[PDB]
């Protein structure tokens, strides 16, 4: 092992990025979410549930990616100083599942949240989504555990962070929103730096093999959101909501596929977003 | 005419590419420098902020600063990603400010057909 | 993979030590080192030259427990809250080590920095400290694991930390000390989570087996100690402090042991550590 | 006497045990609550901040504001970590400052030999100059 020296650096981008995503450095603590209170008691108790299920959902998804997604890609870096950017996006990882429980804690009843935790295991289509990813971060295939991270969080997160940009268009729980909104900003960087490194991996590989990734990638991004539709079903079936869950799902597997280089897929009228949603975001 | 930025990432480039519009590319080598001899739409990425602090890539504060180019700017497109919030496309506005131009679009990473589409009309009626 | 809930802690010390860590965190941006350049101007060459040796040596040992050595405790955690913490923890030792960079870049000439580096690379007693803590990460025995990782930076790293402390007593490179303070802050809590995490993990075997890393782990600390002291000895060669470093170095070496659970070794007399050293730690 | 507290990873006991003076431990779990008889040193771990915010551990909080045992209080020493700088050793600094008793020492961890030896010494000349 070699001492890491940050003033030769063979990447730019893993300066760019390594001080980008530590100056973001954030923890649920600082957002005031006890605020939310009076908001979440105007809720309906579906709506409520649905909160409850969509973060113990993500909850699961970010965990997976602090224990095996991050490190996954770690003997795949390129620059010792990947690495090290590599150990930061585990870490806030661990912060974005952590932040859900922080939620729980203030909002709501311990109770209900144990229920939707047992809803979230039950749940065929999350477990599926679990289970692929994995199934790729485990494989022997460094550039597919690429497009896998990018595809689950700036594409298949999306059918959870509607919820939360909804209520913050409708003026609830806008404390909420913005802890949301910064998992949101950590996550456009994670998939922004994963996808410049699988196209820098790329390189290095056969035109022909390029071709071929290029169909997995679009295989399994079908798969995943055939998958998603279906969840996106069962999350919000007692509300109208669904329609505008599936568009904002397409909107951001668009830009998933952007950040690995590839054109969007989901024409304008497929990914055609509720202007408030998008307000929402920015 | 066009003019635009494009890190190593390549997005903004992507964009430029898929227009399939004239244009000249501000240099990634920040020691080299370009000059254009008519007035141009300026398209640029925003990097708030890996150790720069500035929304503003360094090779577009060089290039506008120079007094020949700055005179023949006519506006700014800026590309990002709305999940920068309130800092999505940053770039534009600053430049926007600065330069006394409109900031006349926003896009995300390499641009969807929409955006290709809006940007080809966009330029075409501005011109006219 | 289960999605983790930190509203059913098994164990409060996980709780505890995750937020005394992320509450604590910091980059070396947010010190000015750059106030230290006067100071620097005024050391000797001899007290330069031992500065970017020590520094170097640092940078090492630091990536070591950011690449292999936090990463290496990670599959033998108790609980899914002590795994987000090793997560922080390592990703805390890619900020140590980055922040030895941050150092050079502000008062250090480049050619001085990578003959550093260089001397770093031939001197012995560092290479087979080394050797010996990264040994133990690759082995199939997890206890010795925590073992090494808690001599490595509850002790062994003291003889590094000495000149910055002893600098500060001066009124020399202040901020530099400032910054070292932070990151002693740091692996004082990290040698205490991992040695509380080592008995906690004791609990769960034979006798016989306790006595036997006992007898490991005092014959470990004789073996580095002595590589230690020949370190101290080619590091402070050109300086009257080496016997100041040896005795900051026992001192530390009690506290590591007591980490792990074990009674001091070294006496009184062989850990007196100059009052004005001790005064700028605290 | 003495009365200590200890978390779960023991430290203060561990040097209480090698201390060898008799002395009652301050419950672990926050729900149980002790009374002492007699006057008494408080040996208490400093723990500003993971699970309070605070330097004092919550039990100890919960054990001092009965004013019962507050009275009998004489002194406080404090355990700790030099690495934590200013807030070495803060919980004998707190109480003794809110409680209006000397802060009589200050130790690391379980405590080296020299710091059994002087408190040993410390605590025998403290009662002989007490009621
Ligand atoms: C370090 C960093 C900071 C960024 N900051 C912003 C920002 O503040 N606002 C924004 O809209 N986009 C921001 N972005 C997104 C980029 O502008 C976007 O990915 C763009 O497509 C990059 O274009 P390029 O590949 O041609 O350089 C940032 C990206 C990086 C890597
Ligand atoms: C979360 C946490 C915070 C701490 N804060 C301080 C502190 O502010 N000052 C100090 O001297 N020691 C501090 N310590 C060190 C402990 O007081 C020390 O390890 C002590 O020996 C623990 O005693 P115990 O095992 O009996 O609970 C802290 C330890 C932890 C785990
Ligand atoms: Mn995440
Ligand atoms: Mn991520
Ligand atoms: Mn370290
Ligand atoms: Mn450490």
């Amino acid at each position: 092992i070699s001492a890491i020296n940050w003033n030769k650096i063979s990447d730019d981008k893993d300066l760019e990025v390594w001080n980008r995503l530590t100056s973001n450095f954030w923890l649920p603590e600082k957002v005031p979410l006890s605020n939310d209170i009076p908001a979440w008691q105007t809720l309906t108790v579906v709506e409520q549930q649905l909160t409850m299920r969509v973060f113990t959902g993500l909850t699961l998804l970010d965990t997976l990616q602090n224990v095996i997604g991050a490190p996954s890609l770690m003997p795949d870096a390129l620059t010792p100083h990947e690495e090290a950017v590599l150990s930061n996006i585990s870490f806030m990882e661990a912060v974005h599942a952590r932040s859900y429980s922080s939620i729980f804690s203030t909002l709501c009843q311990t109770k209900d949240v144990d229920a939707a935790y047992a809803w979230s295991e039950e749940n065929a289509p999350l477990q599926r989504k679990a289970q692929i990813i994995q199934q790729h971060y485990r494989g022997d295939d460094p550039l597919k555990k690429k497009i896998a991270s990018v595809f689950l969080e700036s594409f298949l997160f999306y059918s959870g962070f509607w919820l939360p940009m909804y209520f913050s268009s409708r003026g609830k729980l806008t404390n909420t929103a913005d802890l949301i909104r910064l998992i949101i900003r950590d996550e456009a960087v994670h998939g922004y730096y994963i996808g410049y490194k699988y196209q820098k991996n790329m390189e290095k590989i056969s035109l022909g093999q390029r071709e071929e990734l290029k169909s997995f990638a679009f295989d399994l991004l079908l798969e995943l959101y055939d998958n998603e539709l279906q969840y996106t079903d069962e999350l919000y079936a007692e509300t109208p909501w669904a329609d505008d869950v599936k568009a904002f799902l397409c909107y951001n597997a668009n830009k998933a596929l952007m950040n690995l280089g590839y054109e969007p897929l989901f024409p304008a009228e497929m990914a055609e977003v509720n202007p408030a949603i998008l307000a929402a975001l920015s | 005419q066009l003019v635009y930025f494009s890190s190593s990432s390549e997005n903004t480039q992507r964009f430029i590419e898929r227009l399939g519009l004239p244009a000249v590319r501000i240099p990634l080598n920040e020691r080299e420098r370009i000059q254009v001899d008519e007035p141009y739409i300026l398209i640029v990425p925003s990097y708030g902020g890996g150790g720069t602090a500035g929304a503003v890539p360094r090779q577009v504060i060089r290039f506008l600063n120079d007094e020949h180019n700055r005179a023949l700017l006519r506006g700014v497109i800026a590309s990002g990603n709305r999940n920068f919030g309130e800092a999505y496309g940053r770039a534009g506005d600053v430049i926007a400010r600065k330069c006394g131009v409109p900031w006349l679009y926003r896009f995300e990473l390499m641009g969807t057909q929409s955006d290709i589409e809006n940007v080809r009309k966009g330029v075409t009626e501005f011109w006219q």
